[PDB]
């Protein structure tokens, strides 16, 4: 359920910056997908995720293929879809998406940028894999048309950061 | 696979 030594953010505002995009979707639809992915965690905690348009954000977001700047290379089609670093300084929290995947918001012909980002941002906030088959933090991708964060996910994220104020 | 990294 957590990384070794339970790293977490020691603040409630987490900045993020989208360094670059995929050509597979419109940029405003990518922005919206990342926003919605953060909101699944915002909604049940006091966390807020603020977009910045320059400088060093807590979560630097980018797309790449194979070796893309951190010595944990992507792998072409399928397998590694995205990866995130546990909370911390430098690369901590950074979330990368493999552009050898076809990015979509639906089923079958690619991977949901929304669902993959929500899972990866769970890692960026300090959650490890769940063994609860219904949890977003369960390790195996699926497309869900009616996505609902599980009580397992809510329990983990609240254990680190507490519950929503409202 | 290794989608959750430490550092
Ligand atoms: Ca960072
Ligand atoms: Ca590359
Ligand atoms: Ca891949
Ligand atoms: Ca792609
Ligand atoms: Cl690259
Ligand atoms: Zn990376
Ligand atoms: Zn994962």
């Amino acid at each position: 359920n957590f990384f070794p030594r339970k790293p977490k953010w020691d603040k409630n505002q987490i900045t993020y910056r989208i360094i670059g995009y995929t050509p597979d979707l419109a940029p405003e639809t990518v922005d919206d997908a990342f926003a919605r992915a953060f909101q699944v965690w915002s909604d049940v905690t006091p966390l807020r995720f603020s977009r910045i348009y320059d400088g060093e954000a807590d979560i630097m977001i980018n797309f790449g293929r194979w070796e893309h700047g951190d010595g944990y290379p992507f792998d072409g089609k399928d397998g590694l879809l995205a990866h995130a670093f546990a909370p911390g300084t430098g690369v901590g929290g950074d979330s990368h998406f493999d552009d050898d995947e076809l990015w979509t918001l639906g089923k079958g012909v690619g991977y949901s940028l929304f669902l993959v980002a929500a899972h990866a941002f769970g890692h960026a906030m300090g959650l490890e894999h769940s063994q609860d088959p219904g949890a977003l933090m369960a390790p195996i991708y699926t497309y869900t048309k009616n996505f609902r964060l599980s009580q397992d996910d809510i329990k983990g994220i609240q254990e680190l950061y507490g519950a929503s104020p409202d | 696979x290794e989608d959750a990294l430490e550092x």
